[PDB]
């Protein structure tokens, strides 16, 4: 056994000379740990604590004499001094934990269990003899150095990461709670106590004043660079010289007052920036505003203002011209749409939020704009975009590309999105695509495929099915013809071409034709065809209509031949001249059948292309209206540069009245589609009140048309005068089935 | 690297760095002090040892050079007595005295393995036996007088 | 020269730790210094965390070092001291468990038996209990005669099966000494009926010392000497634990805020489309005998549809099949419209549940087959789920020793 | 003595 005075002051000289570090030997340790080893083992049963009370008296005493050399110093020079002191304490107090190993396990475990709080491990004891001596009385100027080495950092100078990192890494490892040492994961309590709740309230101060010296001596354009500049930066002094878990912190703070506490010089200036549609700058805002949650919400309102005021400019730019030419109006919604899309997808990041800001924007623009206020129906949007549609499928002069068609078709459909009465498109598709199929003016069938596919992916199957039906009973009548050709080669022929394409009443929206005078050849071939079709298949009908129908006739009595092509009417009343030549206006009333304004107008085009001549060549010739005793006679003089002219070209005042008919028509199936939809409504409900019905019918029907409300209560007036919809027994606010 | 570790006698006892690392006071020794290259070859004096005995030290930590580390601690468990390997359980068979001195430099050097086997074997020669039997077989005088002896005998009756 | 005495009190209370409690209190006696060191507050810590399950909170609670903790314990339930560990771990697995679940049967525990008790139990029925038999009932000397008990509650539609840990007094007024069971101490009842799982107390007339056994009694044999038996476990620790890891580990599942026994194979599944068939397992040995063979067995189908089935797939069971295989190798099939006279509709989400019945002549067996079912809004659409291949097992069969004579 | 050559039709079929 040997005593602790016998022993103490070799073990203080060993202690003495590993704290002055004077590059000690293994030699000298094992017998300062001998000496610990010595003590500790010798005989209120477990000796150790008398050792643990001189150690921490000599600890607190070189604390306390090492004190005096420090706190004098100030800025750099006291931080010098601690970052030095603290690196040299903590790696000789390391050996020294390595030297009282032996009471630090078998005697300070040992009175640690057994509650004792009070007396710890010696490193562990002399992190707390630091923090009680040294850190305390240096607490408040050290931190004080150290923000203001961060300021010098900041504004823009160089200054040592070391100094700061050995500052920080004292801070994080000082925290350690003395009561459970043998504790989980780093301890942070005395570094967010001291140094990160004062750096994170001086770093407000600092960015507070550079951003009230600079957006007031230059424009927010440059404070967005600035600003982006700051946050990188103090993203990198998170992982140079501070601690890992200041970076959220730090950066939330820096974000707070670089951008939330100026988030109201951001708006003001993202209209200036977005009517000069400078996209970088526009990215950079918000990727800047983007880390403010819910602070982007006042961003996407400028922006779909924006969109929807510079759409509505370039509409009215178009002005009277775009109402006549549907591609300069599509063009223009779709390069509008086009140029803030990328602004969206490129600067914006194509975020969901900023993209539903366009899509909403457009759908306040495409379907009520200058043209079609100045149509006075929000009609005339999806008419002109069908309209553009015919005129890419239509057989031109130059065939479209198909890749380029393909394309623009795709664009088109992008456009269709977010129109609003989607079936008026659908009715004015349905009519110029059976006027250009039963004319042959399809430019390419794959074409017409694609934009049916497309529309079928794009609003359900009840849009397109009718279209889907003319498509094959197209191919059905191509087939059908060539059946009846195979029949005519077999079975008797006629000498007159017969081509027909028989198409479903279901489908293809057609007017139909008034009473007409079959002519005998013509009677011939339709009796002939009518065989043929009750040979094939005969419990059916047809009702031949001779307003779409053509073909060529041969005048041998002109004086030079000709093949001039004309419609069924034009056919008739030229054979009625080849019987006889004078022929007057009430004689083909009252033979051909024909309605007066439908041959009225047809003799107007025969007299416009000078086919033939009236009773008085010096009259009215273009700007006539004929009376019933308006005699007609043949003219064999015309004279023409080709011979197969055409005559059957649409006459001018039938293109309205197709479109105010067509108005009408879906007029009508707006109306029968709402009853329907009330009638299914009331039938799950039974019972609703009256504007709760209406919303109820909109949002059930908004997938394919909008309805409008003065319909709604026209057609719920014509249901409960039906008895379909009744009221109920005295009551103005709800009804029952 | 090579250490050398000399006895309170004195004797060169050349041991691998890798196999005098087991004890923890050697590893804290080459780690904390950092390994100063100079006089790295200068012997580490271990006053409280003795020659033959850290021989054994070394024969036994070259032994278990590549042992796997220690499960932590079985405090809810029964401290397994009887899986001391066979060549530990050969090892240790040496007299009282010897064993009793392998034990105080196996606590010196703080070598878990070591202190944890030799201390196995020795309470293993404790287990299941009377007061009189661990008294001649320790060599242990009885220092109890009768008021004494009486002393205990008042508790250790609430367990016959 | 140097001695165990000789040795720092460090190294030497790392020699101490490895000791048992035996031996601890013997190092008493050795010497004036061993006499301190055995005497440490660490050192009967692992010796009261091990063999008695008194924890730290335990000791802070009760605000007495270890060592008086451990001779207090050892002066109550000191003579059980290898049993209860295992006897109070089961207690608390259980006691922890049913709380959440079941606090009806928690609070129907009565509190611990003392030794005197135990003691009169022993004078009455003339013998001694087995000890670790004593030793649960130091802990809880069980409930009061009411529905439901802890030792389990089957359900059936005519029979109900629940049955609760006795008490010592009722225990001994139940003991029995008729000849067939002999030497037996019943420690359950059902009230509902009169089955009454009886201990063995002593090995004699066809009997293992401390064995757990049904009563099944013989209905060929007309001698009331002649009684089967239904070997559920081994000895009392034995048969407590397992009833308590297959409550608490799942095997035993809590139903109807009550404790079933429905011993259910997770493997012993056969999903057909999205609709989980498990079935479970059950004994009962009231309508069952050796011979005649009856092994009434009976489980509740337990099935259920995925959230993935459209809610127009509402199928309904239009009828049951039965594949009833015997381990012998008779097949019998029925195709009895409905389960139970019912026809249950499964919604997507919906679990449905179902008692069966059926009897067994041989010792095992497996009933499959399939469930037809049809979707209500589906008319056109009809399907079946196939009844697994689950085994139903039945402890050993052993017979009085009359009935072979 | 007009001659008619090459004539198309469309008829519109409807199912009674």
């Amino acid at each position: 056994q040997i005593g602790l005075d016998q022993i103490w002051d070799d073990l203080r000289a060993g202690i003495q000379q590993v704290y002055t570090r004077q590059s000690m030997a293994k030699s000298r340790y094992m017998e300062l740990y001998t000496h610990v080893y010595n003590y500790c083992t010798s005989v209120a049963q477990f000796v150790g604590l008398e050792l643990y009370k001189r150690l921490k008296e000599f600890l607190k005493n070189y604390l306390t004499n090492l004190l005096k050399d420090g706190e004098d110093l100030m800025d750099e020079s006291v931080l010098k001094f601690y970052t030095q002191q603290w690196e040299d304490y903590r790696f000789s107090s390391k050996v020294l934990n390595g030297i009282c190993a032996y009471l630090n396990r078998h005697w300070v475990r040992r009175e640690c269990d057994e509650g004792r709080k009070g007396i710890y491990e010696i490193y562990s004891l002399a992190l707390v003899t630091w923090r009680d001596c040294l850190f305390r009385p240096l607490n408040k100027q050290v931190t004080n150095a150290v923000l203001k080495l961060i300021e010098k950092e900041r504004n823009g100078e160089t200054i040592n990461t070391r100094l700061i990192s050995g500052v920080v890494q004292s801070y994080v490892e000082l925290g350690l709670n003395e009561d459970d040492a043998f504790a989980k994961g780093p301890t942070l309590t005395v570094y967010k106590e001291s140094f990160e709740s004062q750096f994170l309230a001086d770093t407000e101060r600092f960015y507070t004043r550079e951003s009230t010296e600079f957006l007031q001596q230059n424009p927010v354009t440059e404070y967005m660079k600035k600003a982006e500049a700051r946050l990188l930066e103090e993203q990198r002094r998170v992982q140079v010289y501070l601690h890992e878990s200041t970076q959220d912190e730090l950066a939330r703070k820096c974000e707070q007052v670089l951008i939330e506490k100026h988030l109201e010089i951001f708006h003001t200036e993202f209209q200036n920036l977005l009517d000069a549609d400078k996209n970088e700058d526009l990215g950079r805002m918000y990727n800047l505003v983007s880390r403010i949650q819910d602070g982007l919400g006042e961003l996407k309102k400028l922006l779909e203002t924006h969109i929807h005021n510079q759409g509505l400019a370039a509409i009215e730019k178009c002005g009277e011209a775009a109402l006549n030419d549907p591609k300069m109006y599509v063009q223009t919604v779709l390069d509008v749409h086009k140029k803030y899309n990328a602004l969206v997808m490129s600067a914006f990041n194509n975020d969901a939020g900023f993209v539903a800001a366009l899509d909403k924007a457009c759908g306040r623009f495409i379907n009520n704009n200058a043209v079609t206020k100045m149509a006075q129906s929000s009609s005339k949007s999806p008419e002109l975009l069908a309209r553009y549609c015919d005129s890419l499928l239509k057989k031109s002069s130059k065939n479209p590309e198909e890749a380029e068609l393909e394309d623009t078709l795709n664009q088109v459909m992008v456009v269709f999105k977010y129109i609003e009465d989607k079936d008026v498109f659908q009715k004015f598709y349905a009519k110029m695509l059976a006027k250009r199929l039963v004319h042959q003016n399809s430019a390419s069938d794959d074409a017409e495929a694609s934009m049916i596919s497309k529309l079928k992916q794009a609003c359900g199957f009840e849009y397109t099915s009718k279209l889907q039906r003319m498509f094959q009973d197209i191919g059905v009548s191509k087939d059908l013809n060539e059946q009846f050709k195979k029949h005519l080669t077999n079975s008797e022929p006629l000498d007159l071409d017969f081509s027909i394409q028989v198409l479903s009443s279901g489908s293809w929206p057609f007017q139909q034709s008034c009473t007409f005078a079959l002519p005998s050849e013509l009677e011939r071939s339709y009796q002939r065809f009518t065989a043929f079709y009750a040979s094939r298949h005969s419990g059916r009908k047809l009702t031949w209509l001779y307003q779409l129908s053509k073909g060529e006739l041969v005048t041998n009595c002109f004086k030079n031949r000709y093949t001039l092509q004309a419609s069924t009417f034009q056919m008739a009343i030229l054979l009625q001249y080849n019987t006889e030549d004078a022929y007057t206006v009430q004689q083909l009333t009252d033979s051909t059948q024909i309605k007066m304004d439908i041959l009225a107008q047809v003799l107007q085009i025969l007299l416009k292309s000078k086919l033939l001549v009236l009773e008085d060549e010096n009259a009215n010739v273009d700007e006539v209206e004929l009376k019933p005793d308006t005699l007609i006679k043949l003219y064999l003089g015309y004279k023409n540069k080709k011979l197969r002219v055409n005559i059957n070209v649409p006459m001018k005042t039938e293109q309205k009245q197709e479109q105010e008919t067509t108005h009408k028509n879906i007029e009508e199936d707006r109306k029968l589609l709402i009853q329907a939809a009330i009638v299914r409504i009331m039938k799950m409900r039974k019972v609703l009140k009256h504007q709760q019905l209406l919303g109820e019918v909109l949002t059930q029907l908004s997938s394919r048309f909008k309805p409008r409300v003065p319909v709604i209560k026209k057609c719920i007036d014509i249901l409960i005068e039906k008895e379909y919809l009744e009221r109920v027994d005295g009551e103005k606010d709800t009804y029952s089935y | 690297p090579s250490i050398k570790l000399q006895s309170s006698d004195g004797e060169i006892f050349e041991v691998d760095v890798e196999i005098a690392k087991q004890s923890v006071t050697i590893k804290t020794m080459l780690e904390d002090l950092g390994m100063d290259d100079e006089g790295d070859d200068d012997p580490v004096p271990l006053p409280n040892v003795n020659a033959a005995i850290l021989k054994k030290v070394i024969q036994w930590c070259t032994h278990h050079k590549d042992d796997p580390p220690p499960p932590e601690d079985d405090e809810n468990k029964e401290k397994r007595t009887d899986d001391i390997p066979v060549w530990d359980q050969e090892f240790l068979k040496v007299d009282q005295g010897t064993l009793f001195e392998l034990i105080l430099a196996a606590n010196y050097l703080d070598i878990k393995g070591l202190l944890d086997v030799t201390c196995k074997t020795v309470a293993n020669m404790i287990k299941g036996k009377t007061p009189e039997e661990i008294r001649k077989t320790f060599n242990i005088k009885n220092d109890f007088t009768e008021e004494e002896e009486a002393q205990v005998r008042k508790e250790n009756q609430w367990c016959e | 020269p140097l001695t165990l005495e000789s040795l720092p009190t460090d190294p030497l209370l790392l020699i101490l730790s490895f000791l048992d409690y035996r031996d601890l209190i013997n190092c008493c006696y050795v010497s004036r210094r061993l006499s301190q060191l055995s005497s440490h507050d660490p050192l009967w810590r692992r010796h009261c965390k091990k063999y008695w399950l008194i924890s730290e909170e335990e000791k802070t609670q009760k605000n007495q070092c270890w060592k008086s903790l451990f001779i207090d314990t050892y002066s109550d339930v000191g003579r059980y001291i290898d049993h209860y560990a295992a006897i109070k771990k089961a207690w608390d697995d259980l006691k922890k468990y049913l709380e959440p679940r079941c606090p009806r049967m928690v609070l129907s525990l009565k509190e611990g038996a003392r030794e005197e008790d135990l003691d009169a139990v022993e004078a009455q029925i003339g013998c001694k209990l087995p000890d670790d038999y004593r030793c649960s009932y130091r802990i809880h000397n069980g409930q009061k005669l009411v529905v439901p008990g802890l030792l389990g509650s089957m359900a059936l539609s005519n029979h109900y099966r629940s049955e609760d840990l006795l008490d010592v007094d009722t225990a001994a007024g139940g003991f029995q000494q008729r000849q067939g069971l002999k030497y037996c101490l019943p420690l359950t009842f059902c009230i509902h009926t009169g089955l009454s799982q009886y201990i063995a107390v002593e090995a004699a007339e066809g009997r293992n010392k401390n064995e757990v056994f049904y009563q099944c009694p013989d209905q060929m044999a007309r001698n009331p000497a002649a009684i089967d038996m239904f070997i559920i476990g081994a000895t009392f620790t034995d048969w407590f634990t397992s009833y308590v890891k297959n409550v608490v580990s799942g095997g035993f599942p809590i139903i109807r805020d009550q404790i079933f026994r429905y011993v259910h194979d997770p493997e012993c599944v056969a999903t057909t489309g999205d609709i989980t068939v498990s079935v479970s397992t059950s004994f009962l040995p009231e309508l069952s005998s050796v011979h005649p063979p009856h092994y009434f067995f009976t489980y509740r189908i337990r099935i259920e549809m995925s959230k993935d089935a459209l809610p127009e797939k509402a199928c309904q069971l239009d009828s049951r099949y039965w594949r009833i295989t015997n381990a012998k190798g008779d097949v019998e099939e029925v195709q009895g419209p409905g389960v139970v006279g019912e026809f249950p509709i499964i919604s997507p989400g919906r679990v449905y549940e179902y008692t069966s019945c059926t009897t067994f002549s041989t010792t095992s067996g497996y009933m499959e087959g399939y469930y037809t079912f049809h979707f209500l809004y589906f008319k056109d659409k009809i399907f079946n789920v196939a009844i697994p291949r689950f085994h139903m097992a039945c402890p050993t069969f052993r017979v009085s020793i009359a009935r072979l004579e | 003595r007009f001659e008619v050559k090459k004539w198309n039709a469309v008829a519109l079929w409807a199912w009674d």
